[PDB]
């Protein structure tokens, strides 16, 4: 007997159920990767033998998202087209592993000030049964993990 | 006039709005009978803007024209103009009307709205408020004595002053946030924070003015903000009971009661026996699982969300099988909006 | 009268005045402003620059022993750091009609932060400070800049944390002005250059030459353990605002920059969570609201506003169903959030302790 | 009191602790019968902190209140307050109590524990 | 004397843009009057109006404030107008007006 | 019941049905890729901790098309042979995802001033049952997505 309320406490979480909160809206995505926390390394050696190893300064995350092409309005083109030499609406990204109903967060990866740097077109092929998938890559400053 | 096969040039100033409609918002722009500007057709259908400026090629300013023009510029499919003394005739005849909007109209639309609700056509009315400014010494039980006490209506006070200077009746601003919400978020989400573009309210409403008009008959302010500008601010009907408060859960049960009524009329002339009571019960159950899945019900199992019963000792009798009557009683739990966000700050960590 | 497409020449113009941009210091000057077109007589108008004042209001207003000082007080406002600068023209003091309708007109405009009525009459300000005293304890984020008469609080606003009194009248080449029009300027200058968490109490007042009363240390020593905030004269510097206390004698809300940090953070969190109103009251929404506050409080900490060293010592945001709420409170349609912060207090006493033994 | 649909602000100083319980620790905070500060319900259940400051909205200092407040801030699920002359009645009736904690209590909790 | 067509460079900008759009759409005459052709005509005008905006002709800051091109069947046309063999396009622009008056306003007070 | 007029509104679009408008003519292609929107990144750090992240200037797209070799006239050789040291007929590329009839656009990717930079011959092999496919690569300045 494992009594599935205990599965919701001590079993791990899969990666197929996630909600992406993009600014103040929810946008359905297919994939999401690159929400890393990376530091640099400071090193210092003297002649006596002391090696000093230290964390450097953390560098920027590069988050890539991908969703399909729908017949309506393209919300990801409208956010990468509004670039005027510096000026982009930064957004808060929230990617939360959710329950199957979609109403409560298991664990979330938060992203502070993201703006788009690329947007790839789908690969058009007359001999392929696939869905048109755009892939946007984002650049931010901080990745935060809230667990609840 | 086109004569030769080339490319033509003109500079006659025209406008044209696209169509981005939703099927659950087909309104009824009722206008006054005391009006000679309108075409004397008592009921007429307007499928898009490019047909509406054929019947009315010159820009008016009257309350039926700033209501339709603020409808079509937010999407908006087909929609109706009916005289205020004929709205009971048109609700009963076109079968897809989901809204009654009083476009600067009262004292008989309020009457004939109460006609069709007792006949049970599953309609949702959108009314108006005072046109000149409410004082502040108003004693709100004296202002909302006029309005019906039915859960199928809402009132929406502050009148509009769209960019040409003309007046917009605030049943059209509130019906403009229903086109853009049934399209985007669904019929179950409250129509409040959706921004309606190209209009500004005539007056201004402070937070302490709306607070006395919130409970009771729920005057449903239209307010401008820095950011989401000129949204409607309040999503309550004309009844503060704990199930038919909140505009969205009423329209969520209109569309449930009508999508099950149109999906199960294709089962008439079947035998009124136990195989029919099954394929009723799996046709209702398949519809509501498409509805629970897109975030419209509450509870995180389908046993938490709905139930349905139809049968011999459940909901019918043998007196009612033999005269045909099929009774299908459904019960389902909908979501509520978060209306008040209390921030309580402190000094200690 | 320009019709020839050349270049025109005028010879007796006045020099124009610059205006700054700020969002934390937007005042409402209640004084005797005389309009040109009389439709803006009992309403509140926005004055984006000094050029907007000269078109809407009469800026000359020739005197008759009485002297008009409302147009002079705004020129000293824009010289000390301008702003969007809402105005409410209120002609005589004893008309209790427009003063009773005043706090309802302030709430209709979204963005008033400071009050600061700049009028030289004493009984005029007491009618204004009494009409605005009920709106200061209603969590709306206003901040009154009162003016002392002979060295004490004007007693309509006794000990609330939303009030900063400023004692010495300031003389202009000589008509004596109450200093609230100038201090409302130096709040916008300090917040734009240093932030709201910085004490606005070393700014040299531009424009004016000398105060009406030169205040010693010994009478400031009986005034500074109240919120009196004396405008002092230093010979090397000029006229320096000197004091950053409020009327509240509590250890929490003693200082102006601690009080206006919490008023500005509550105002910006409120503007961020209003898109999250009429959302479904579920646990997914409660985490979207928690992150929107946590992203705001993190970028206050990393620009020096909050007194922490770890960012878990600076702030916290808490929301949940077992925590901060009960199930009966979700059902009536509300979410309850507990936000805490930790501010830093200014150094206002420096003791030198000399010697010559070593 | 909430009136209008906006965002509300207050500065009433409150606290709230989360729940990180284990099922094998359900205590019995027995308190003395010589106490008028407690609610006269002889047995009562406290499933979390946000329910315990509804019954007792003001911070006391008595030995039943610093015992529960130090319980809920380390997780802690449901837990009981029973009079010192009624703990034999409550152990036999709720079936999930795994602990008896004498919160500043002796001379009859020691007796009725041996019962 | 109208506010729209007061100046020579505003008037001859619209005369030159209408002349160059007309020379670009004449290959698209006697095409099949379908929705595929209406998008080929919309892009040929949108490519022309973009390269006027990026060389300073149009008074905009976003390129959605400078111009717009609209074509469709619910928008700008009716089904009775396709059947008689015509397409109707709504093009708008925003030009900048010259500075013809300079007022100097000298003083010697500072 | 899904009622296929709703499939034309809210289901995604596949990549096997597309029309390529090449200047003023339609040319049948087999593949089409590389219609990306890429920006550069400006960064600035000071000693106090402020990282400033900004979009740079967008670089040129490189679009590659491929079609088969037909016995008639080679239109892609006639456009890459007309290079005289600067002088090339720039063309407007339109690649539109279309319905199955071919008469209405679902979503389109527009390309402003494209000119050919390469043209590959097919790979001749005596032991292969394949079609002779030329592959042309284009260089332009702007990629625009119109949705209708």
């Amino acid at each position: 007997a494992i009594t599935a309320d205990d599965i919701a406490v001590q079993y791990p979480i899969p990666t197929y159920r996630f909600i992406v909160t993009l600014g103040d809206e929810q946008v359905p995505f297919t994939s999401a990767s690159g929400l890393d926390i990376n530091f640099d390394t400071i090193e210092y050696r003297d002649g006596t033998g002391n090696w000093f190893k230290m964390p450097g300064q953390r560098q920027a995350p590069n988050i890539t998202l991908s969703k399909g092409v729908f017949p309506g309005k393209n919300a990801m083109y409208e956010w990468i087209n509004a670039i005027q030499l510096n000026q982009v609406e930064k957004k808060d990204i929230m990617i939360s592993l959710t329950n199957e109903a979609g109403t409560e967060v298991l664990v979330s990866w938060n992203v502070s000030n993201a703006f788009p740097t690329s947007l790839t077109s789908p690969s058009f092929d007359a001999t392929s049964n696939e869905i048109a998938v755009q892939q946007i890559t984002l650049m931010a400053d901080r990745v935060t993990i809230q667990t609840a | 006039t086109t004569t030769y096969p080339g490319v033509y040039l003109s500079e006659d100033a025209v406008s044209s709005f696209s169509v981005n409609s939703a099927a659950t918002a087909v309104p009824l722009f009722a206008y006054d009978s005391e009006n000679t500007n309108t075409i004397n057709k008592p009921i007429q259908v307007f499928r898009n803007w490019a047909e509406f400026t054929v019947e009315y090629p010159t820009p008016l300013e009257d309350a039926f024209y700033t209501s339709l023009s603020l409808w079509f510029m937010h999407g908006g499919g087909k929609c109706y103009l009916v005289n205020e003394a004929n709205i009971a005739d048109a609700v009963a005849q076109y079968d897809d009307i989901t809204l009654i909007v009083a476009a600067g109209t009262d004292t008989t639309t309020y009457t004939a709205f109460t006609t069709v609700v007792g006949q049970g056509y599953r309609i949702f009315g959108l009314f108006d408020g005072p046109k000149e400014k409410i004082a502040g010494t108003a004693k709100p039980d004296e202002v909302m004595e006029e309005y019906p006490t039915s859960p199928f209506g809402a009132v929406f006070y502050p009148w509009g002053t769209l960019a040409s200077g003309a007046a917009v009746p605030p049943s059209a601003i509130a019906a403009a946030s229903i086109t853009q919400t049934d399209r985007t978020r669904g019929v179950w989400k409250a129509p409040a924070n959706q921004a309606v573009n190209g209009v500004t309210p005539a007056f201004a409403v402070s937070d302490d003015f709306q607070g006395k008009y919130n409970q009771g008959k729920a005057l449903n302010m239209i307010r401008t903000f820095s950011g989401q500008g000129t949204v409607v601010w309040g999503a309550r009907t004309l009844e503060d009971s704990d199930n038919w408060r909140y505009i969205p859960v009423r329209r969520l049960f209109n569309a449930v009661e009508r999508d099950i009524q149109k999906s199960l009329n294709k089962l008439v002339f079947e035998p009124n026996s136990q195989p029919t009571w099954q394929r009723v019960k799996a046709a209702v159950d398949s519809y509501l699982h498409s509805l629970w899945q897109q975030g419209a019900l509450a509870g995180n199992t389908p046993a938490d969300a709905w139930f349905v019963q139809v049968g011999k000792d459940l909901t019918m009798t043998q007196e009612e099988i033999n005269q045909g009557k099929m009774i299908i009683k459904i019960g389902l739990a909908a979501v509520r909006p978060a209306e008040f966000i209390i921030l309580q700050f402190s000094q200690d960590i | 009268v320009t019709s020839v497409p050349g270049v025109y020449i005028e010879e007796d113009a006045s020099p124009a005045m610059s205006v700054s941009a700020s969002a934390t210091a937007v005042p409402l000057f209640v004084a005797r402003f005389t309009p040109l077109k009389p439709e803006l007589a009992g309403v509140i108008t926005r004055i984006g620059s000094w050029l907007d004042y000269t078109i809407l209001f009469d800026s000359n207003v020739p005197s008759s022993v009485v002297d008009p000082t409302a147009s002079v007080a705004l020129r000293l406002y824009f010289q000390n750091g301008g702003g969007p600068c809402y105005l409410y023209p209120l002609e005589k003091a004893d008309d209790n009609g427009p003063l009773a309708a005043l706090p309802d007109l302030i709430d209709e405009v979204g963005e008033i932060t400071l009050l600061a009525s700049p009028d030289p009459d004493e009984t005029y300000r007491t009618a204004v400070y009494g009409a605005l005293a009920a709106s200061l304890d209603q969590h709306k984020g206003y901040f009154l800049l009162a003016d002392s008469v002979n060295g004490d609080a004007p007693s309509a606003v006794g000990g609330s944390a939303q009030v900063a009194v400023y004692y010495p009248n300031v003389e202009v080449p000589p008509l004596s002005l109450p200093p609230s029009a100038l201090i409302a300027g130096v709040y916008g200058k300090t917040d734009g250059e240093r932030g709201v968490w910085k004490a606005p109490a070393n700014v040299v007042l531009n424009g004016v030459s000398d105060v009406s009363v030169r205040v010693t240390n010994e009478q400031q020593a009986e005034l500074n353990p109240k919120g009196i905030n004396v405008i002092r004269h230093f010979s090397d510097r000029g006229l320096v605002v000197w004091g950053s206390r409020t009327q509240k004698d509590d250890d929490d809300w003693r200082y102006i920059p601690v009080r206006r940090l919490f008023d500005a953070a509550e105002r910006d969190i409120k503007k961020a969570l209003q898109p999250m109103v009429f959302e479904p009251n579920s646990q997914l929404t409660w985490k979207r609201v928690q992150t929107a506050i946590d992203n705001y409080l993190y970028r206050l900490w990393q620009q020096g506003a909050l007194a922490g060293n770890k960012a878990e010592e600076a702030y916290f945001v808490r929301v949940g169903k077992g925590i901060t709420m009960t199930q009966d409170e979700i059902n009536q349609g509300k979410m309850i959030i507990q936000v805490g912060m930790a501010a830093v207090r200014p150094a206002e006493f420096i003791i030198l302790k000399f010697t010559q033994d070593m």
